[PDB]
RNA sequence: AUCAUGACAGGUUAAUCUUUGAAUGCAAAUUGCGCUAAACUCGAUCGAGAAGCAUGGGUGUGACAGUACUACA
RNA sequence: GUAUAGUAUUAUGCUUAC
RNA sequence: GGAUACUUUGAGAGUAGUGUCUUAAGGGGGUGGUAUGUCCCAUCCAAGGCUAAAUAACGUGAGAGACCGAUAGAUUACAAG
RNA sequence: GUAGUCUGCCAUACGCAGGAAGACCCGCUGAACUGAAGCAUCUCAUUAAGCGGAGGAAAAGAAACUAACUAGGAUUCCCUUAGUAAAGGCGAUCGAAAAGGGAACAGCCCAACGUCUUAAUCCCGAGGGAAAUGUAGUCGGUUCACCUAUUGCACUGGUC
């Protein structure tokens, strides 16, 4: 960046909105615990490797 | 008839008429490339023998392998392990050269049964073979009690598979008695000796 | 399917339809010859078959 | 300038005459000149092959069939195309000069197509005849053996080989 | 009977032989029956056609084509 | 080596221990041979499932003269003799070979016996 | 939504079937660069979309090339 | 493959193979 | 088919295959496990093609157990390739 | 000049090929660790990896086969023959077949050659095309015996 390509910024689009906690209601509803987002991630710690 | 003459005249190849005609042809086919198609057999009579008839679908091609043995695949000639492994040039293959031009056929042309090939030349750097094909979703061959056998999809490519009249002349396959006894398939014959057995009472 | 049940009474009953109003099937079922083609009798086999046919038969008690 | 085909067709034609050629190929050059060739036609022409159609609800016309009528001794004469594999028909001649069969050897093999109703041919022959012609018939058996006469004193022996140029005879003669 | 005979493959047999002619290791034995050298000339017969029965056919057909020639010259 | 045991002759040098095959399919083989020869002899009927008809025939070498066991088919000759007809006679339930002709005279008398037996009562629907 | 004009997390079959991939209009680290008789559909004769267009080989059909063979001029 | 001189083989021409 | 070279076989003066050169006969040819010629006897007729069933199954999909019981059992009993 | 053919190349109409999977199957290519208490022939092994190609199975298959008898009779597999005959720095090791018992059992047809059949054949759907450089058909003739209809593939859910 800046310069991306397209398919290239479609990828960092779709990593970023990935990118959040869990929701509330699937703990309420399926009644489980514990699960995160396995997608999650911090931009300086883990890098992408695409 | 008349093919008891144009069989009895092949037999004497290497004779003043029939040497001249063998090297006018010859010489024509060293200008052309290397798979090439014909209109009609150039050997009528041989090629109804391996089971040519000349209706629609029944296709006809000339195809040159080149003359001698091929020699070993190494990097820079080097050769590694025990000694009595070392040659590289007095290999030959374990292909006939006729199975090797049947398969040359193959890969350049599928969608096409490969019935039967036949010889019709050579010279000092190739052979000369003229494979004949089948285009079996042809309506005249997919009619006919007697050829629509190659229309089942087990005979698609028998040349790699070696089940051509040449093909069963490596494998072997041409003979009965007792040189012959160990070679189902050489290797199908093997591991049924070779499989270790344990039956259940013992 | 109301332009599909309609647009099929055009081309049905005709030779060579459109390949959207072809039946789906598989790829192997349809490069199978039709089963008259595989199973029908050359002159000499038809014309034997009409004494040597798999005839019914038994034993005496 | 000339795409190869062209150039191999010329090459294949020349070479042919550049070549001690063997005897018997070369027996299948001559033929039977435009006066005569007309006229045996006509008695091919009369006797026309029937097409399809033409058909309601005379003439032996392949290489295969024709051999059953000259190994029978049944064929008046016999006709050959000139030019067709070589293979076919060599040994047309041998039989015919054996047991004592006229035959000619005519040029086109195209033309014995056109007369039948084929593109090609290449074998013709005679077995009965009919009642109203058969004197113009041994008109034409008379012309083939006399006409005929000239070639097969000279051919049993005769090599048709080497023609060799105009450019070459130019440099030997230095 | 049901047994072959064989005329007419045979009869076909003479006029391509005939016309055809010998073939150039035929010429070569044929050459030594001339010399009167029989015995080598069944060695270099057995090198070619490879048996001793196959080679000494070979001989009695082709020492009565050189005996044809006796009666013509 | 050690101690008074005989030569060690095991055949197990080569990785055997890749190419095994264990038979515990042999109780469940056992079935569907059995099930398959009880989906014929329904589909065979009204014909006899034993059949079809085979002859006697002398064992070859010097150590099995004496036994005598079932061949593979009849010879032309014999159903001739015997009355039927070669080619349908496979069609009527009597296996047939054409190539065997070194029986002689004795084990012909059998066979034409037992083809008799046979054609007295076989019946047609 | 209830004794049915029939609820939905049920099970098939048939539609619809994004960008790709053998990937096939030509390419590709590019949302790059094309082409088309009618019909189709909006668009007001003439634009657009929709849908086409790959290579190889088979049979048929047509066209071109040749001082290749031949007859009649 | 081929044409010609000489001792089946040596010599130097031919081109259409190559 | 023969000579020779290589690979291959229990096949041993070659079991099979292949390269190179050479190359038959057809009132005849192959085989009969020691090379070679030779005389008998026996048994088949190569160099083209099709063909169900019995048989195989460390892949994929959908009842049984003297097996394991969360450091075991598959790498994975769970948002595990 | 035109009218046939032969050969080549281009364009087009209609169905076909490719890719996935690869335990089993078919054809090639091809190791070494290892064992021989070293090591080079030999062994591991005509194995692993590599390349090419099929099917629900594949491949094989109707005698140029065994045998030496009181004779068997396509192919495949299981038991035995047999750790034998044989092979082998005759060391290490390696190693079959006929017969016998059993599962299953089914035979067919091109070529040419009948020195005959006026292509009698096939594809396309009124007629065009392929084919005589060869498609199709029982060798011909007398005379008694006898056979007459079935055979493959396909087969569905629900209630108590």
């Amino acid at each position: 960046a800046a310069h991306k390509t397209l398919r290239t910024k479609r990828i960092l689009c779709k990593a970023m909105k990935v990118n959040r906690p869990m929701p509330q209601f699937i703990r309420q509803m399926t009644g489980v615990r514990h699960i995160r987002n396995p997608l999650t991630r911090h931009w300086r710690r883990r890098k992408m490797n695409i | 008839g008349a093919f008891t003459y144009l069989r009895e005249l092949y037999t004497k190849k290497q004779s003043e008429v029939m040497r001249f005609i063998l090297r006018l042809r010859c010489w024509e086919y060293r200008q052309l490339p290397e798979l090439v198609r014909l209109t009609h057999p150039s050997r009528p009579d041989k090629a109804r023998r391996m089971g040519y008839k000349a209706k629609q679908g029944m296709v006809v091609y000339r195809i040159r392998v080149r003359k001698g043995s091929r020699r070993r695949v190494a990097s820079k000639n080097r050769q590694y392990g025990k000694p009595r492994t070392h040659h590289i040039y007095k290999l030959t293959p374990s292909l006939n050269l006729q199975a090797i031009a049947e398969q040359k056929a193959g890969k350049q042309l599928p969608s096409l049964r490969l019935l039967n090939s036949y010889w019709v030349n050579q010279d000092g750097a190739f052979k000369y073979f003229e494979c004949i094909f089948v285009d079996p979703v042809h309506p005249a061959i997919q009619h006919d009690a007697k050829l629509n056998w190659i229309c089942d999809s087990v005979h698609t490519r028998r040349e790699a598979r070696g089940l051509t009249a040449a093909g069963r002349k490596h494998r072997g396959l041409s003979g009965v008695g007792h040189g012959f006894r160990h070679l189902p398939s050489r290797y199908a014959d093997w591991k049924v000796r070779n499989v270790f057995k344990l039956r259940r009472w013992r | 399917v109301s332009q599909r049940k309609a647009l099929q009474e055009k081309y049905a009953k005709a030779k060579l339809v459109p390949i959207d109003l072809r039946k789906h099937q598989e790829k192997s079922l349809r490069n199978k010859l039709a089963p008259k083609y595989a199973n029908k009798l050359t002159a000499q086999e038809s014309r034997r078959h009409k004494c040597l046919f798999e005839r019914k038969f038994a034993l005496k008690a | 300038r000339f795409p190869k085909y062209v150039q191999l067709q010329r090459q294949k034609r020349i070479l042919m005459k550049r070549l001690k050629v063997p005897p018997p190929v070369n027996h299948f050059n001559h033929t039977l000149g435009k006066d005569a060739a007309v006229a045996l036609f006509k008695f091919l022409e009369k006797y026309r092959p029937e097409t399809k159609t033409e058909k309601k609800q005379a003439l032996v016309q392949g290489v295969k069939n024709v051999t059953a009528a000259i190994e029978s001794k049944k064929a008046q004469l016999v006709i050959i195309a000139h030019d067709v594999p070589i293979e076919l028909v060599i040994w047309m001649p041998a039989l015919c000069r054996n047991l004592e069969i006229p035959y000619c050897i005519v040029k086109s093999k195209s033309r014995l197509g056109q007369i039948v109703g084929m593109k090609t041919c290449s074998c013709v022959a005679l077995a009965e005849v009919k009642p109203e012609d058969r004197a113009a018939f041994t008109k034409i058996v008379d012309s083939v053996n006399s006409g005929f006469l000239a070639h097969y004193k000279e051919e049993m022996h005769q090599w048709g080989g080497g023609e060799l140029s105009e450019k070459t005879i130019e440099k030997l003669k230095a | 009977g049901l047994h072959s005979s064989g005329k007419r493959v045979n009869f076909a047999r003479k006029i391509v032989h005939e016309l055809v002619g010998w073939q150039p290791y035929e010429r070569h034995t044929m050459d030594l029956i001339k010399i009167e050298r029989r015995r080598a000339a069944r060695q270099f017969l057995k090198k070619r056609l490879g048996t001793h029965r196959r080679a000494m056919k070979k001989l009695n057909t082709l020492e009565e084509v050189v005996q044809e020639e006796s009666l013509h010259h | 080596v050690a101690k008074n045991n005989q030569i060690p002759n095991d055949h197990l040098r080569k990785y055997w221990y890749h190419r095994v095959k264990t038979f515990f399919d042999d109780p469940a083989r056992a079935q569907r041979r059995r099930n398959a020869r009880n989906l014929r002899a329904k589909k065979i009927a009204p014909r006899p499932a034993e059949g079809p008809l085979r002859p006697i025939v002398r064992c070859p070498t010097v150590r099995y003269n004496m036994k005598t066991r079932l061949g593979r088919g009849f010879t032309p000759k014999e159903l001739v003799a015997a009355g039927f007809d070669p080619a349908l006679a496979r069609f009527q339930g009597i296996a047939v070979d054409a190539r065997r002709a070194h029986s002689k005279d004795a084990m012909v008398k059998q066979n034409v016996e037992r083809l008799q037996a046979y054609k007295a009562r076989l019946i047609k629907v």
